[PDB]
């Protein structure tokens, strides 16, 4: 059973899938040509011939990227018949990508979703994976999360977003790619993670010791988080931290569902060996502003309800023991409504090294999933970002001209900011 | 896979393209019969943007070549690439008309102009996916400003979706070789208003610059201003021709650049551009070529960007980048010249890279500046045409043609109001 | 427990512990490379591994000092987290160590500290080393030791500071940048030991026999100081002379702690034959005004209360007896108003050998810090020596235009002149 | 890494910056053409003080060479470092002023120092942390002292925390060429007070009086003169390149030195100076040769040290040495000549050691002395200057020149502050 489905959006959905099931194929054996030289089961729907075919579909309008997955290393790994590929990239534009192009792919992506949902005894949920930067990412992802609800109502659906920085940023018109986007993703979504790009490169610089990362160097470092977190689904230990499980043990309400991943240790091959890496050490570190996956300081806002996953050689002794120390006699406060604490996802199965050359091996790790209401001021950015652009009119003739009404902007900010309001509306209990 | 049909109208946009050919050519490795004779394979798998298919391995480019001057055809039949084009498309008049906006629009542009629509649309039909057209002009001539915009009028009449681009070289008030230059520039450009969606005004001065300033040649014999305008016009388009680590489109660059659909006309720029033998081995070092590709010396349009604020930047990286390094980059010049951008568009400077560089380098990156500073290109010439039509000289050569006379104040005041549109962002927030 | 760690800035600060360093991994058998082919917790935070990192803060704001470290050998030892190095070399400048440039990189150190001071389960307190020679030394110290009193109040602080030589002098400078630190160090200190650099070529020209010593020479007799005092915490005796229950022996009053340190024997390898070094010469050596650590002489004072820490083959028996005659049969006057003499700090470790052919190899060593009333003539020469300068209102341009109120000088002249005050005023009890 | 952009203004100034660049390349083993062939590695862990990279192992040094007349750009180019400097510095006018100062400073140096300030900025740009400015030029000459203190107004006015050196050549009362050497002369330090931190008044009449009697060659033409000036010059910068017992960067000896603001003339000095096979074989043996370097002929101002009393004092040493036998020898000095030191600065012999000496000795030891004997420098300019003031002579080639006459007694009177200002300490206490 326990199967979970992974479907891919966009440039940023590609390029870390290329790198995220080049994860999976270490954490199980399974080599490039899906043939195993127990329990893969929830990634790897195999065949009766000895293959492996990875329950992930592979979406872009634009063929120049799948293309590059398709006739490179692992191009026969993946199912050819669900590598859908459109012809025009629609880039950087929500309504090319949800009303002109994308309405024609959909009808080949979700047709390829129920070639893969009739194969799962247990489903446990999808995992999708774009960027809120335009284009495909933005556009047609709304348009398929829009599409999956209706189908599937009662199932839970990942969401490994990535957030527009607030300095560093590649497309003109990534706010408005942005607020377009929340409305589809208060609603339909479920744990609607948003890293970012700019708080890698203050990891990828500091904390891992390499100078100038790629993005093949942030799309590994994105590929361990979604492997931890479905470390429970596949391995042993004391987890009871399944997908439908940890969800309603995060979200207060059906609105607060915006946690920021975190991972430690991320220390690089050099000071791998001058610094014992134990369990007071690793917790400890996994809850600095400077190791946050997002541009955001959590020492400014408030917790509501964190999610440890550890996995590897821990015993459930200590890691209570060092939780108390950062439950109690620490600064960085809790919300007053929920003393419960939070939820501890212990793994047996250490993580394993992507042979690339990024960070050594450990024994240890954590996946915290942080639910605070310091995302209130990474949506400060894009609430007055965007409407920094808006009040001049700019860049909107080219999605008025493509089926979005005028309009749409001024309802997905004024429900963006309502949002925003009611993230910080549960801060406060005591007069 | 995107395709764009190539248009080289007028003479000097068919010396500019018998050079730009011959950069994709030795960029795909396509020999001068045609064949392929290139080692790497990623270079041959997305060559049907720029090409077509033979019946054999040759290879024969979407290129349809206009001119109503002949005998500069058959300075490209009879050059390095004569045997390359297909001969069908090379597209010819008889007369040539003599630096003449209303000959070669209206009587003489119209008699041949129904030949090419025969030839793009035939190459519009053997297109899977067509992307957009190219076209290839000089501004202030007579046959790439008086057929060039008959054409581009007769193209968007048939192809409203699709993009549409124009490397138009504008006349410069100390290089000029035309007396009626400052007509047939400000006729051109109100039919050049309403159709094309992105230009890219270079320049003749600024090329003259270049290569005495910053390249330092001795001796710009124009086999260099036309491959200087042939780099950059590559480099638009590396990124639908080769896998890159954060690729742009056509159709990305016009939805990321202009704000209003009146203000497409870019200053492109290219970087690195060493010396001849000098900066090329010795002083020059390729992380961080921005601060050359910012420059106000390595412009293409004679103008002066710190004269007026930036509406949008595209800077499309060719080299193997990365990713920090370019965009840690990029924060530093916005920060530098704050004042230099337009407060309501924050964080402009549109990034993309690619992974395979120019055949001679290892690292390059085109720039392509939406400025307001190009009302100072269009203030010389409403300055000198306003000049010339009060006393309403050399008006007897295009009013003797189909063209009236009330046409010019209609030209002059739909280029007024586009330097009156691109002055209402200069000074307002 | 008892683990103890030791911050390093200056370029005093750093040339110690690069050889005080070099001392410890001989008293314990660790190699260069960390790696021992019992306790010594109260210096080094092992891993797992097999190795053994340093429990010490090289900082320094000039990278041309920690780079000599970082580069040659010993460069495996540390842990490159560690090494805080700034960019400018805040020449000689009080205020651009604590108002300037020391303000950038403090929030690094102390950082760096809590990264430390996390692993010690029993703290026995802080170990600075600087020298008051103007710089970091002096400027980013005063703004660290003020930095370490809010976040650790209640625990020790030692600091074995360099004080500037009456006439052997290196800056110009020198007589400004030690008032100014003399304001920190009279409060948040604790037992600020000021050892001075004339003092120790007169131990380097007679008792040790060699001639023209570089600061290789020098400080290795500023790195066995620092061994013997900590020779309480990680060997054994009739010890019980740790770091709290030893400064409660040497402060009458909370502003007298200005001991001075005194080593004996330095005897050299070819005079180490033709001397029974014996616990009676031992310990007559110790009281010498030309066998002190600073250019003062205690005949001229009258001590308070000393601290006799030995190591080595000793025996209490004789360690009293030899004591019964400095105590009451010599002409070195104690103050009338504490009877009880001094500690005795008795442990079994004999000292060990720096390769590098300094002092021959003994089996005992003292350590006596002495809280003598002859530190008030190691100020008279400085409270005159500034006052000359300040006069004239000479190099006050260079600090009033970094980020100094020009009335700090008028603030810290009348603060030390009422110490020294204070210092004279416990000397008489009988009219 | 701090570093040090190398301005070279002037004529002398160009002629020792040959020279200079030529000790640097020797000392940290780099060949002509740029590369590196040295062979320990304490060297190349640290040359970015001075150098930059090129795309290979090869080095170019951060040089701006200006000088108003060509020809000794042409010397440079084709002497034994032609191809090491970066050729888009190489700024030089075309005319050359004759000698005159209004002239190379409002009339000619103003149309060639905004094009000096955009290779300023881009050298400043490839820094990560700057230091200072360091330029050589000569006063009494046209263009190292109108181009020059122009130079300098104008970069400080853009980095006024950056540190500000200048090697320059005061003219002698002996061994003058020039007639209108006091009149160049007294007009720079008018704008070389306000805004150099501390400049070095190298004179060439001691310069003559070494090469005679302490270094005892036959001719000293001018390979040497211009020589030891950068010997001198690279000792000053030897503590930012090499790992020290204690070492001294340019902001310490600028804080060690200067009592107050006004104070920063230096007289520098480095010692040991041989003969050329005599003295260094027959009789000199190497330690301890501050009695060489506090001698009145081992200097290079043309001033007599006992003639007033010393201020603060620099010793940057270089070889290995012994730190007692560095300080106890350097107090025996101070209690020797006790009356020749200031009272109110006790202790002000600053001392810094490094471990590399130069190649070819094994100790090696520059000296800095801020006296105030240079008084007597300035009170023979300012009497030559009032002779021929009075006169007026020599006034309508200044005044021809867009600079009036009422700034030559503005001008003096700020020098005579100085020497009221300098001789204000020699005598009180
Ligand atoms: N960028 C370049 N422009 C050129 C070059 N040679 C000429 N010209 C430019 O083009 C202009 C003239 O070329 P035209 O094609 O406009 C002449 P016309 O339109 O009348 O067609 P023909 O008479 O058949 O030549 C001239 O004013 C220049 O501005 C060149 O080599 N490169
Ligand atoms: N240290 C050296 N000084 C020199 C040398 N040759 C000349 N000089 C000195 O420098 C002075 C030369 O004047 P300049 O260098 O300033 C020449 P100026 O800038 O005035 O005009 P140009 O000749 O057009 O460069 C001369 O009076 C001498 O005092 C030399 O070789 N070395
Ligand atoms: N973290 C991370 N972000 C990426 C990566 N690659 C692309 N992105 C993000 O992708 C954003 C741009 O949106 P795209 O992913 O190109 O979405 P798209 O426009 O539909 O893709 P195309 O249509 O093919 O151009 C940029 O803001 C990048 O931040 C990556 O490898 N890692
Ligand atoms: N006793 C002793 N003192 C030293 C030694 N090395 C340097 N010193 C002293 O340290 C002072 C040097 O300055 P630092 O304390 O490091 O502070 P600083 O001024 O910032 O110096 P930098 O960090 O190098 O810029 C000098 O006054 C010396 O007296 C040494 O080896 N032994």
């Amino acid at each position: 059973m326990r199967e979970c489905i992974s479907i891919h959006v966009g440039q940023a959905g590609v390029q870390i899938g290329n790198a995220c099931w080049e994860l999976y194929c270490l954490e199980h054996g399974i080599q490039p040509d899906g043939q195993m030289p127990d329990s893969f089961n929830t990634f790897f729907s195999e065949t009766g011939a000895g293959k492996h075919v990875p329950r992930a579909v592979f979406v872009d309008l634009e063929p120049t990227v799948i293309d590059e997955v398709r006739t490179g290393t692992y191009r026969q790994l993946f199912h050819p018949e669900q590598l859908i590929t459109g012809k025009e990239d629609a880039a950087n534009n929500y309504a090319r990508g949800h009303y002109t192009i994308g309405k024609e792919i959909i009808d080949l992506v979700l047709d390829r979703i129920r070639k893969l949902a009739d194969q799962c005894t247990g489903l446990q949920g999808f995992l999708v994976f774009h960027s809120f930067g335009g284009g495909t990412g933005s556009g047609f992802t709304s348009l398929l999360m829009e599409r999956l609800s209706v189908d599937y109502g009662k199932k839970s659906k990942l969401e490994f977003s990535i957030y527009p920085a607030p300095q560093v940023s590649t497309a003109v018109v990534e706010p408005y790619n942005s607020i377009l986007t929340t409305h589809t993703t208060l609603e339909h979504s479920d744990c609607a993670f948003m890293v970012d790009n700019e708080a890698i490169y203050d990891i990828c610089r500091r904390n891992l010791d390499i100078e100038r990362p790629t993005y093949t160097n942030l799309n590994r470092l994105i590929g361990q988080i979604v492997s931890s977190i479905t470390a429970s689904l596949r391995f042993d230990g004391a987890l009871n931290v399944d997908l439908t499980e940890f969800q309603t043990n995060l979200v207060p309400y059906p609105r607060i569902h915006f946690p920021l991943a975190t991972y430690a240790p991320v220390i690089s091959a050099e000071k791998a060996y001058h610094e014992q890496l134990s369990v007071a050490e690793i917790t400890n570190a996994c809850f600095e502003p400077a190791n946050q996956m997002v541009k955001c300081d959590p020492r400014h806002g408030k917790y509501m309800a964190c999610c440890l996953l550890y996995r590897g050689d821990v015993v459930p002794k200590d890691v209570n023991a060092a939780i108390a120390t950062i439950k109690t006699k620490r600064t960085i406060q809790f919300v007053d409504w929920c003393p419960t604490g939070f939820k501890v996802g212990i793994n047996y199965q250490p993580p394993t090294v992507v042979p690339g050359g990024d960070l050594a091996k450990v024994q240890r790790a954590v996946c915290m999933l942080s639910n605070t209401t310091a995302i209130a001021e990474a949506w400060a950015r894009l609430d007055h970002k965007f409407d920094l652009m808006y009040a001049k009119r700019a860049f909107v003739h080219w999605y008025v001209g493509e089926g979005m009404e005028e309009g749409e902007f001024s309802e997905a900010r004024e429900d963006m900011a309502a949002l925003e309001k009611d993230y910080e509306e549960v801060g406060v209990d005591s007069v | 896979m995107r395709e764009i049909v190539h248009i080289q109208a007028g003479q000097c946009g068919n010396q500019i393209g018998a050079k730009f050919w011959e950069v994709i050519s030795d960029e795909h490795g396509i020999d001068p019969s045609g064949n392929y004779v290139g080692d790497s394979d990623l270079q041959l798998e997305r060559i049907s943007v720029y090409y077509n298919e033979a019946s054999s391995h040759k290879y024969v480019p979407r290129a349809i070549l206009v001119d109503l001057e002949p005998g500069t055809m058959d300075s490209v039949r009879s050059g390095a690439f004569g045997h390359l084009f297909r001969p069908d498309n090379f597209i010819f008049g008889q007369s040539g008309a003599g630096n003449n906006w209303a000959k070669g629009h209206y009587t003489e542009g119209a008699e041949l102009v129904d030949s090419v629509l025969d030839v793009v649309r035939k190459e519009c039909e053997n297109c899977d996916c067509l992307q957009g057209f190219q076209l290839t002009h000089s501004l202030g001539g007579g046959t790439g400003s008086g057929m060039g915009t008959l054409l581009i009028s007769k193209v968007r009449e048939e192809y409203p979706d699709r993009i549409m681009n124009t490397f138009s070289v504008v006349p410069s008030p100390k290089v000029s070789d035309t007396v009626v230059e400052p007509y047939n520039a400000t006729l051109s450009i109100h039919q050049l208003v309403e159709n094309t969606d992105e230009t890219y005004c270079i320049d003749n001065e600024a090329l003259y610059d270049i290569c005495f300033r910053t390249l330092k040649l001795a001796t710009p014999t124009y086999g260099d201003l036309n491959h200087l305008v042939s780099a950059t016009m590559s480099g638009v388009t590396t990124s639908l021709r080769f896998p890159g680590q954060l690729n742009a489109d056509l159709r990305k660059l016009a939805v990321n650049m202009v704000p209003f659909p009146r203000l497409h006309f870019f200053m492109p720029g290219f970087a690195p551009l060493t010396a001849r033998g000098s900066q090329q081995y010795r002083a020059l070092t390729v992380p961080e070529l921005t601060q050359q590709m910012f420059d106000a010396k390595n412009m293409m349009a004679a103008c002066d960007p710190r004269h007026g604020r930036y509406l949008t930047v595209a800077t499309v990286f060719r080299g193997r980048m990365s990713m920090k390094e370019v965009d840690e980059q990029m924060l530093a010049i916005q920060s530098k010249n704050s004042s230099y951008f337009v407060e309501w568009i924050p964080n402009n400077v549109k990034v993309a890279v690619c992974d395979i560089p120019p055949r001679g380098l290892k690292m390059s990156s085109t720039f392509i500046g939406n400025s307001t500073a190009i009302q100072e290109l269009f203030k010389r010439i409403s300055e000198q045409f306003t000049a010339m039509f009060r006393r309403k000289a050399f008006l007897h050569w295009y009013t003797g043609e189909g063209m009236d006379e009330m046409e010019f104040t209609e030209a002059e005041s739909n280029m007024n109001d586009l330097v009156s549109e691109y002055q209402q962002y200069q000074d307002a927030t």
